[PDB]
């Protein structure tokens, strides 16, 4: 109803109803056929490639539906059976339904993986004028890739779909079903890489969840759904999960075995899975940086000597 | 223990002089144990083994250094059971985490770094000893054990493999270091700096370590796989002490390597090389031909540039296992690359004698030498040269001291006025008028009274320089430093002389300095070329020594290449840029000119000769570049001469006595010694300060004083508009109001430039009146104005009305 | 003592590590300190929880 009018974000209590269709002109107020609207979505779907394109924004429709579909899960929640519109009408569905199918087409799961590729250079917010620069730079900041956008949507599908696992599921089918593709040509080797630039963002999700939540000293099998859905992707992609693992734990110890990590303030573990999960949304909710714009019990004592015991700031061994 | 002298000393203590005589005597045995005790020293730290401990002080005087070894070698043993840091840069300030007793592992680190690089500058200078072994045994030690080339050798390839391992794991590090800064300028450049995640933009506590540690994960999982293209990595120096100590100690290893294998009209001529401060390590120049000037001497576009914390970088125009560039940023990747072409590489005496020894840094790569390195990690060297300039680079042999700034240079440099100044009781004292003409007569005259009455061939070292004013008696070094300036501005104005020759007495009425160019810049005027001119210009030069040595500025604004001569040294190409920029270019078109097909119809078209005309400031008229220049046509084969020879002539020879006689000047006052450690830059600094008035430079250094009684928050808001103001003055303006301030329109090139510090005194309110100024006391009086725009207007006027009252 | 301790300790640690590396020690104690080994006792853990899982492989 507002789209390219000046709109943003309020900063008041959420607990308010939309004063739009009272105020203007809504043109949201009609829900219209939605058989039609489906069907509408799969034909286009199959006829154009616009299904790869991303928005004005930058982003990819992937991510665009993922975070459609979490944000419609909560609202949706809310929702009770019972000159003004009709009230107390059901819910859509239909940008689950799109997420569910944008994740069935190899080309859709394929540009939104590869997005922030040197391949698939992002037009918009990404760097992407670099001609401008002195060779020096264009040979540095050219030779990185951007995965913000594929860490954030992982990090969606992992932790913030925690009343879903169809998506996961649907992804991690796409992703098998392409790489056992023996008989083409090409398509395996693109499915292999495909597949390891996912794996390598869903390790990323695996860490920072598996460190931020507290090991219970009580053996339970909670195994809380941000980590175990991890492990699910392993498991699925296991002969290609262990190799990248292993360089995540190359790169984690490097730091350490070389006395180059950084020293580091304290922290405590989180004990509950909820705050494990907020504390990871302050390191997921990130926008790519946009171009320049055009212009211990006592030892013994024959041990104790090897002690130096009596048995916030930064420091090494804390890291 | 014994803490390393920064003043360069031969003391060498007997505790540590007696070990090195021993090494030396069994020299070949001795390198090999100091090996195994560096590998000892290095692993703890390079393993992250090392214990954590707290920090302690060096011992000044060996005295103490030995006591304290007395409580660690007092020991019997046990006996058997009884029978029963400058700021960084904002494109970098992200990588420190920095504002700008307990133990702790980076102590320990640091320190045993410290002790690693101690043994490795004794292993190399035991391997340097070898060629001159055959003759420093015997004027050295009575016995010491004989070894032979194919020895040298050996040891030579033994030392490096005990090094190689540390070697590897330094580089790695490095190079990661290198790769995260130089992708963070290069991101910094292309992004927008107003987006909040810029470095320039940034250029709760459980949550904030739990959120660092985190992001600190998710930056090495990224850089694994080169996938860090839109967010900063993330770094810290402060950890990377150790690193720096140990990367000292590897670069003096291989510089000592090199060090025993060293131990016409074209561009290849020495007037048109690069220059001083023009010449980036292990860069290659660009073409100055190819190049225009605005691009290749930003300096020489803006020449009121220069600041005493420049970037050398921004002044002078932004820039094998080696030749491969550090592009990784995963430290593992970086290993794994070294490995691989380390592997590829890998994969009496009896014939030469000792001194036919040729040892090289042959390993690891086929050839290295020091300035390839300093460019390969140019970025890590910038910021540690600012972050461990005063630990790291406090050692002995430091390199970081090679990217010392403006300051290190100045410090040096009044050590050396501080000794000169002190070895002489005899003051100097000058009494004249404020009026132009009676001004430069009278200093002049009393100057050659000064100098004729002391050995004209001994430098002028006097204590302190004290002015008094006919009919303004104020007293001493606030009135010298008015003094400095009112007989500048007499010298640079364009106003007819008084007559010099009543100088001789203890018309050649030209000024004394103009203008070349399009530049408010200046060079010696020669006028008739009579003695009394050059007398002048002499006592001129003895005015700049003694402002030197007084520690105070003389605000005569020279070009570069004036600079060159008074500092004794040669000037180039380059420095025309600073005499004339349009003739500068023009020139260098004319060199263009001459590669084209056409080139010899273009320089005969131009009917150009080897004789140039000179304006009326130049003493005017027509002189040959060359004899019978008149005659001599100008070729393409020849631009380079004529070139040269314009440069050099209207440079040098159209004021050749004016500015021999400052140069003999200024060594009237100051030995010729302490002007070596300087450049062009650093002079101008020295003597006439910043020529861009920079108003955070000015702030930071001014304290303000009240008398009109208000509250602070009032007089808060009165403060800030005045600086708000300056901000808003152009640099003629803001000239006029430091001028105003303090009787000198350029600002000291550092806090240790002011004596006392500058102020400014809020008076009661007052909307008539002007501020006024103490400058013999760097003392502005400014009233407490009612409105902002009142304060600009008065202020404004006051400084513009040289006609300074008696205050 | 601060001061002095801190610089007595730094070059005993230095003084035992000089004498380790050719087993110079038998009649003084070993400069340790296990706080500082925190590290690597994770990863002890972790590569001993690796060889255990493959003998556990080897009996299952």
């Amino acid at each position: 109803c507002h789209k390219g009018h000046d709109c943003k974000l309020k900063r008041t209590s959420p607990t308010a109803y939309c004063d739009c269709w009272e105020k203007c002109k809504c043109k949201t107020l009609i829900a219209g056929q939605k058989s039609a609207r489906l069907d509408l979505l799969y034909r286009l779907l199959t006829a154009t490639n616009l299904v790869t394109l991303p928005n004005s924004r930058g982003e990819h429709l992937l991510l665009f539906l993922v975070q459609t579909v979490a944000r419609q899960t909560v609202e949706h929640c809310q929702y009770r059976p019972p000159d003004m519109p009709d009230h107390d009408l059901e819910p859509p569905r239909f940008a689950q339904l799109a997420l569910e199918r944008v994740l069935q087409d190899w080309n859709a799961l394929k540009s939104m993986i590869m997005f922030g590729s040197q391949e698939n250079k992002d037009p918009l917010s990404a760097s992407s004028r670099i001609g401008h620069l002195l060779p020096e730079e264009q040979v540095y900041l050219n030779q990185q890739s951007g995965t913000i956008r594929l860490d954030c949507f992982t990090h969606c599908l992992i932790v913030k779909c925690t009343a879903d696992i169809l998506l996961l599921d649907t992804l991690l089918g796409t992703l098998v079903k392409e790489l056992q593709n023996k008989y083409t040509p090409g398509r395996r080797e693109e499915a292999i890489a495909v597949t390891m630039r996912f794996l390598r963002s869903v390790a990323r999700v695996f860490v920072i969840l598996s460190v931020e939540m507290a090991s219970s000293k009580k053996k339970n099998n909670f195994i809380p759904q941000p980590i175990g859905k991890c492990k699910r992707v392993f498991q699925a992609l296991l002969p290609y999960a262990v190799e990248e693992l292993c360089n995540v734990a190359e790169s984690l110890i490097v730091p350490v075995r070389m006395g180059i990590a950084r020293p580091t303030a304290p922290f405590t573990l989180a004990s509950t899975s909820i705050d494990a999960m907020q504390g990871s949304e302050e390191l997921f909710s990130v926008e790519p940086l946009p171009p320049r714009p055009s212009s211990a019990a006592q030892a013994p004592r024959s041990m104790q000597w090897a002690v130096r015991n009596t048995q916030n700031a930064s420091s090494y061994l804390t890291s | 223990e014994m803490a390393s002298s920064k003043k360069k000393n031969n003391f060498i203590p007997q505790p540590i002089g007696k070990c090195k005589r021993v090494f030396q005597a069994l020299l070949p045995y001795a390198v090999e144990e100091l090996c195994n005790v560096a590998e000892s020293l290095i692993v703890p730290v390079r393993m992250g083994i090392a214990r954590p401990t707290a920090p302690f002080t060096l011992a000044s005087t060996s005295i103490d250094a030995m006591q304290g070894s007395e409580e660690l070698f007092s020991v019997e043993p046990l006996p058997p059971r009884p029978s029963s840091a400058a700021q960084a840069p904002r494109s970098m300030q992200w990588a420190v985490r920095n504002t700008q007793n307990a133990s702790s592992y980076l102590t320990s680190a640091s320190s045993l770094a410290r002790a690693y690089s101690i043994v490795i500058r004794q292993i190399s200078d035991l391997m340097g000893l070898i060629p001159k072994y055959n003759h420093l045994v015997y004027s050295q030690i009575p016995a010491a054990v004989k070894l032979t080339y194919q020895d040298a050798v050996n040891l030579q390839n033994y030392v490096e493999e005990k090094l190689i391992p540390t070697w590897n794991w330094m580089v790695s590090i490095m190079d990661s270091t290198e790769a995260q800064l130089r992708y963070g300028s290069a991101l910094a450049s292309a992004g927008d700096p107003g987006h909040p995640n810029h470095p320039l933009h940034a250029s709760q506590g459980m949550m904030s370590a739990r959120g660092d540690f985190l992001n600190y994960a998710l930056s090495l999982m990224r850089s694994h796989n080169d996938e860090h293209s839109d967010v900063l990595p993330v770094l810290d120096v402060c950890s990377l002490k150790h690193v720096a100590y140990v990367f000292q100690a590897l670069i003096y290893w291989i510089k000592a390597m090199n060090q025993q294998t060293t131990l016409e009209t074209g561009q290849n001529h020495p007037f048109f090389r690069r220059s001083d401060s023009m010449t980036f390590l292990g860069c290659i120049p660009p073409n100055p031909f190819e190049v225009p000037l605005a691009e290749a001497i930003p300096l020489a576009d803006q020449p009121h540039l220069l600041q005493p914390n420049a970037r050398k970088e921004d002044l002078f125009g932004r820039p094998n296992c080696l030749e491969v560039l550090p592009t990784k940023m995963s430290y593992a990747a970086n290993l794994k690359n070294v490995m691989n072409m380390q592997n590829r590489q890998k994969k009496e005496s009896e014939g030469p004698p000792l001194t036919s020894f040729r040892p090289q840094c042959s390993f690891m790569g086929m050839v290295i030498s020091h300035d390839m390195l300093l460019g390969r990690w140019r970025l890590s060297l910038e910021l540690f040269g600012r972050v461990f300039m005063e630990d790291v680079g406090a050692e002995p042999g430091s390199i970081l001291t090679e990217l010392g700034g403006f300051e290190v240079k100045e410090s040096k440099f009044r050590r050396e006025m501080e000794k000169l100044r002190n070895q002489q009781s005899r003051d100097l004292s000058l009494e004249v008028d404020r009026d132009r003409d009676l001004l430069i007569q009278q200093t002049m005259r009393q100057l050659n009274n000064h100098f004729g009455r002391r050995c004209a061939t001994t430098p002028m070292a006097v204590h302190r320089v004290k002015v008094t004013f006919k009919d303004e008696p104020g007293e001493g070094s606030g009135v010298a430093r008015s003094f400095y300036t009112a007989i500048a501005q007499a010298f640079l104005s364009n106003e007819k002389l008084p007559n010099l020759e009543c100088i001789q007495n203890a018309d050649d009425n030209a000024p004394l300095f103009y203008q070349p160019g399009k530049r408010g810049f200046y060079t010696p005027r020669p006028g008739k070329n009579t003695e009394a001119r050059l007398n002048c210009f002499r006592n001129i030069g003895r005015i700049l020594g003694l402002c030197l040595l007084q520690n105070e500025l003389c605000p005569i604004t020279l070009n570069r290449h004036v600079i060159k001569v008074l500092l004794g040294r040669k000037v180039n190409w380059h420095d025309f840029a600073f005499f004339d920029p349009v003739m500068y270019e023009s020139l260098r078109q004319l060199i263009l000119a001459s590669q084209s097909s056409d080139a010899d119809a273009v320089f005969s078209a131009m009917d150009l000769a080897f004789a140039i005309d000179l304006c009326k400031e130049e003493g005017g008229g027509q002189v040959e570049l060359i004899p019978n220049g008149v005659n001599i046509p100008v070729t393409p084969q020849n631009v380079y001469e004529y070139v040269r020879k314009y440069a050099e002539h209207r440079m040098l020879v159209v004021a050749e006595q004016p500015l021999h006689a400052m140069r003999k000047g200024l060594l009237d006052v100051l030995p010729k010694n302490s002007l070596e450690d300087l450049t062009a830059e650093d002079f101008r600094l020295l003597v006439n300060g910043c020529g861009e008035v920079n108003v955070q430079m000015l702030i930071s250094f001014t304290s303000f004083n009240d008398e009109s009684g208000e509250n602070a928050e009032k007089l808060l808001q009165f403060k800030r508009w005045f600086w708000s103001i300056v901000e808003k003055m152009s640099m003629t303006e803001r000239q006029d109001l430091v001028y105003f301030w303090t009787s000198s329109p350029s600002l000291p090139a550092s806090e240790e430039g002011f004596q006392p510090m500058p102020s400014i005194t809020i008076r009661p309110p007052d909307d008539q009146h002007l501020p006024t100024a103490n400058t013999c006391i760097s003392r502005l009086y400014v009233p407490l104005y009612s409105s902002k725009q009142i304060l600009k207007q008065k202020l404004l006027l006051a400084i513009k009305t040289k006609n300074f009252g008696f205050v």
